[PDB]
RNA sequence: GGUGAUGGCCUACCAAGGCGACGACGGGUAGCCGGCCUGAGAGGGUGACCGGCCACACUGGGACUGAGAUACGGCCCAGACUCC
RNA sequence: UGUAAACCUCUUUCAGCACAGACGAAGCGCAAGUGACGGUAUGUGCAGAAGAAGGACCGGCCAACUACGUGCCAGCAGCCGCGGUAAUACGUAGGGUCCGAGCGUUGUCCGGAAUUACUGGGCGUAAAGAGCUCGUAGGUGGUUUGUCGCGUUGUUCGUGAAAACUCA
RNA sequence: ACGCAUUAAGUACCCCGCCUGGGGAGUACGGCCGCAAGGCUAAAACUCAAAGGAAUUGACGGGGGCCCGCACAAGCGGCGGAGC
């Protein structure tokens, strides 16, 4: 099951734009609450969940296949973090909202539940797919038909696609080619802290 | 009763280091003699020396110190003793301050460091994890 | 830049002969980041200053303990105070795992991989103490060469040789980068 | 202990203190309402609260508390009743679940719901 | 003498010994194991399923059949249970 | 409370209704045919946001607070402890937190427990050296001169069932 | 921690006794010894969420040294008797 409740709700307990484009957020950056005033108290647990729980909502990532994700890169023989940061980039999701195909993360999910495209000529309706290396994401006729995705392709003009994700034109096949390193990722937040609390 | 003489040495050592002694006797043996080439090539142990004694033959130890006063051998604790006794298998050969240390194997050629066994292949049993 | 950690608050109260006389003493530890560790614990009569002398006595108290790559050297037993820490270098991504006392120091110290395990009377100011004692007691394996009059190559293992050499040019891109 | 010792004695671990005497290692145990009083806590806490004597299928005679704030508990009352602790009554070491044979969930109750079963409103 | 096969498997006579404090025999517990849970580890717990073995077939015994019987729905006897 | 809500556009997975529709069978027959599962799995169409969200916690540990109602009662509760009129700890409300088609309670077992201390404990008083000796068995040995190598590691092929774990 | 500090609690080595929260209780049952008083070996249940060690300051002490006040002693005059 998904989130069906208030995005915004999300953000502005969080203290940290989720979306990007947030003008409640700007409006009123304290999370909800009648007390959204009190003080905090410092707590190392406290962190550890906050980043958790951003990290999480920020891919749209169920509680368990995360802790999924976490056993996965711990298990690969590089380090934990940046495995795990790979294994969670990879999804289907992330590729298509990070390659200009799709407005949303949930909008990518909506989509891609929904079958409107073809993953190396094979009919795919999920949204967890592991894109592997090498692969090819295909855009089948009907979703080209569709109106929203049209509007997405002609409005791929927010932050660039990244180094090793690229389009190569309308029909917007997207490829990806070498292995993606933290540093040139630069997604937010630490995984020092999330790998801490699992390993707890 | 002098019930473990390799322990009574290495005490001796650690003992001298930490009341700022230079010269050690102990009376004089072939491990000993053997521990000491072992030693003094890694470079613990300045040089040592065998001599003659009113009955028998014994060794002189002559240690170094850092140049800031500072301590040659830090730490000294015996594994394999009697009545407990420690062997290690070719592949399973301890691991002392991740390789910073030293630890005497006893292995068919003789007593070798822990360096010689692991490229040599071969085994034996830990004497001294020295640092 | 400086790291301060607020790691445990406490209340003391003295009695004479009216009552009772409540107080307050702190502990913070700060850090630089590239392996600079500083403590300060210190009693006041109110959070604010006891904050203030902790910060101040960790300034004056200092200590630099140098770092691999960026992660500790070797395992260090930790045995001082009244607490035994043990510690143990790690692989990257999995971060400093410790209980609370050793994660504040370590994190200030800037580490990032390493492992610990409190072993009794965890008390917080022992268990830094401890900390603090094994930290120091690490060794730099160029020094342990240069006090046995032993050469780097075979004193120090390949594997810990290439790992410097690997740091090196990730400190000599990054001053590049910084110049640039 | 000399390594000597520890082959001729074997080292020997701590033996469970086992808790919760009456299901014999059960998650449940059904059992029938003998009694039903009060009793009074101990100095630090005063109250009157309301236990239950039950007989149990492994026959044993031990009180159980009475959660909630009503009950329709009559003496020959078959119930259920599960593990748990009480220190303010210092011979009780049961509970009795609500919502569940003839003992229901106190009326009224909408928040923790599920902990004394009570059903939703409509 | 007996067994598909050596042997107190059974019989007769000789000798008094054998097992015993590096735990005999006694008592309570319980199918063993590859494994399952945990733990960095050693280790602790544990034996779901699958699987390799064991033993059982209302309770106690015995024997026939054959290359193959603890013979589950094969046989006989005794007790219990139910029924004609 | 809240981009939430109604609102304007959209796709409508999956359920609903129909069409096509496999393989599972170089398998068997000297026969022409042999599939329960199933007329299912799977594709293609039809109208519709239309049929679809709850549970625990919010005193410190422990990420989540306030007011309303009774005040040593009625009660909570994991340990500390919370009510003797103005409770962040009872109940009600809102609001918030964790989780989620599962959410809690309970119970068994490992862990932290280095809290049975081989790795890796202590013995002055916190729990512990017996009251002190000789000394059997066991446990252990002050030196070098000598072989057999049964303690030992040394390597070669030679066993370690399948199934399970780890790599691709 | 008080403290030990070569006649160690230091740094090791060899062996032996012993302990694993407080009561229960070194007691109940049992075995052994004793002529006995009792001794030796050594349990469980239930209850408590703490009991204990060295040490910091108070407070107090029919514990010590140094100090001061109609505090005591020496004086007058008093209330507790009666009415008011
Ligand atoms: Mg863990
Ligand atoms: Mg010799
Ligand atoms: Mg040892
Ligand atoms: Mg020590
Ligand atoms: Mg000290
Ligand atoms: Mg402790
Ligand atoms: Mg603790
Ligand atoms: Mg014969
Ligand atoms: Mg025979
Ligand atoms: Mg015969
Ligand atoms: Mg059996
Ligand atoms: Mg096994
Ligand atoms: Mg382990
Ligand atoms: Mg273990
Ligand atoms: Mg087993
Ligand atoms: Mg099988
Ligand atoms: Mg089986
Ligand atoms: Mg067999
Ligand atoms: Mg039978
Ligand atoms: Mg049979
Ligand atoms: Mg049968
Ligand atoms: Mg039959
Ligand atoms: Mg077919
Ligand atoms: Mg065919
Ligand atoms: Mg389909
Ligand atoms: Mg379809
Ligand atoms: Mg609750
Ligand atoms: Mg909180
Ligand atoms: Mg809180
Ligand atoms: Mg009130
Ligand atoms: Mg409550
Ligand atoms: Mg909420
Ligand atoms: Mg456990
Ligand atoms: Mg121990
Ligand atoms: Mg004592
Ligand atoms: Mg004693
Ligand atoms: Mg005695
Ligand atoms: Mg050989
Ligand atoms: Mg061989
Ligand atoms: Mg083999
Ligand atoms: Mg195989
Ligand atoms: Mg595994
Ligand atoms: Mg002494
Ligand atoms: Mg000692
Ligand atoms: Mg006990
Ligand atoms: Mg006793
Ligand atoms: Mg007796
Ligand atoms: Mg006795
Ligand atoms: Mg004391
Ligand atoms: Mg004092
Ligand atoms: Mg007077
Ligand atoms: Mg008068
Ligand atoms: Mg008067």
């Amino acid at each position: 099951a998904r989130y069906t409740g208030p995005a915004t709700r999300k953000s502005r307990r969080l203290g940290v734009d989720l979306v990007g484009g947030d003008q409640s957020f700007e409006k009123r950056p304290y999370p909800p609450g009648q007390h959204g005033r009190a003080r905090i108290k410092e707590s190392e647990y406290r962190q550890q969940l906050q980043e958790k729980q951003k990290a999480r909502f920020s891919y749209g990532v169920m509680e368990k296949q995360f802790r999924r994700y976490y056993e996965e890169a711990n298990r690969q023989p590089g380090k934990t973090g940046d495995n795990l940061l790979r294994i969670l980039e990879s999804r289907l999701d992330n590729v298509v909202y990070r390659a200009g195909l799709a407005r949303t993360r949930r909008m990518a999910r909506q989509l891609v539940s929904h079958g409107h495209f073809l993953v190396n000529g094979v009919k795919v309706d999920i949204p967890s797919y592991r894109v592997s290396q090498y692969d090819i994401i295909d855009v089948k006729e009907k979703s080209l038909n569709t109106l929203p995705f049209q509007i997405a392709r002609e409005t791929a003009g927010e932050r660039p696609i990244p180094s090793w994700l690229q389009v190569v034109g309308e029909r917007q096949r997207i490829l990806v080619h070498q292995l993606p390193e933290r540093a040139q990722i630069d997604v937010p937040l630490t995984e020092q802290l999330i790998v801490e609390l699992y390993s707890k | 009763t002098m019930t473990d003489p390799i322990a009574d040495f290495l005490t001796r050592l650690r003992n001298a280091n930490s009341a700022y002694h230079d010269e050690v006797t102990l009376p004089h043996s072939k491990l000993k003699a053997n521990i000491a080439e072992i030693l003094k090539r890694e470079g613990y142990i300045s040089d040592y020396r065998t001599e003659d004694a009113r009955v028998g033959k014994s060794l002189v130890v002559q240690l170094k110190y850092g140049p800031s006063r500072e301590r040659s051998i830090a730490g000294l604790r015996r594994v394999s003793k009697p009545g407990l006794r420690v062997y290690a298998k070719s592949t399973n050969l301890p691991r002392v301050l991740g390789g910073l240390g030293v630890a005497i194997i006893s292995t068919s050629s003789g007593l070798l460091t822990d360096r010689q066994a692991a490229r040599q292949g071969v085994g034996g049993e830990v004497l001294a994890y020295v640092w | 830049n400086y790291i301060e950690r607020v790691v445990s608050i406490n209340r003391v109260s003295k009695v004479v002969k009216g009552g009772r006389r409540f107080s307050f003493t702190a502990l913070v530890i700060v850090g630089d980041g590239k392996g600079m560790v500083g403590v300060g614990y210190g009693k006041a009569k109110e959070v604010p200053a006891a904050i203030a002398k902790g910060v101040e006595e960790a300034r004056k108290n200092f200590f630099r303990v140098p770092l691999i790559g960026s992660t500790i050297t070797h395992p260090v037993q930790g045995e001082a105070a009244a607490g035994v820490v043990m510690l143990r270098p790690a692989s990257p991504g999995t971060g400093v795992i410790a209980g609370g006392a050793a994660r504040a120091v370590l994190e200030c110290a800037g580490v990032h991989d390493i492992l610990a395990k409190s072993l009794g009377s965890d008390n917080a100011i022992n268990v830094v103490h401890a900390t603090v004692a094994a930290l120091k007691l690490l060794q730099r394996p160029e020094e342990v060469a240069a006090r046995r009059g032993l050469p780097i190559e075979d004193v120090a293992p390949a594997g810990m040789l290439k790992a410097r050499r690997e740091s090196e040019a990730l400190a000599a891109a990054a001053a590049r980068e910084g110049s640039a | 202990p000399t390594i000597q010792q520890l082959v001729r004695k074997g080292r020997r671990d701590k033996i469970a203190k086992v808790k919760t005497a009456a299901l014999k290692g059960s998650p449940q145990r059904r059992g029938v309402c003998t009694r039903v009083y009060t009793t009074t806590p101990k100095k630090p806490n005063s109250a009157l609260r309301k236990v239950a004597r039950v007989k149990l299928t492994s026959q044993v005679e031990v009180t159980a508390y009475i959660p909630g704030e009503g009950h329709n508990l009559q003496e020959h009352s078959m119930v259920l009743v599960r593990g748990g602790r009480v220190k303010d009554l210092p011979g009780v070491r049961y509970k009795i679940i609500r919502g569940s044979l003839d003992t229901q969930g106190v009326k009224n109750r909408k928040q923790a719901r599920s902990r004394y079963g009570a059903k939703k409103e409509k």
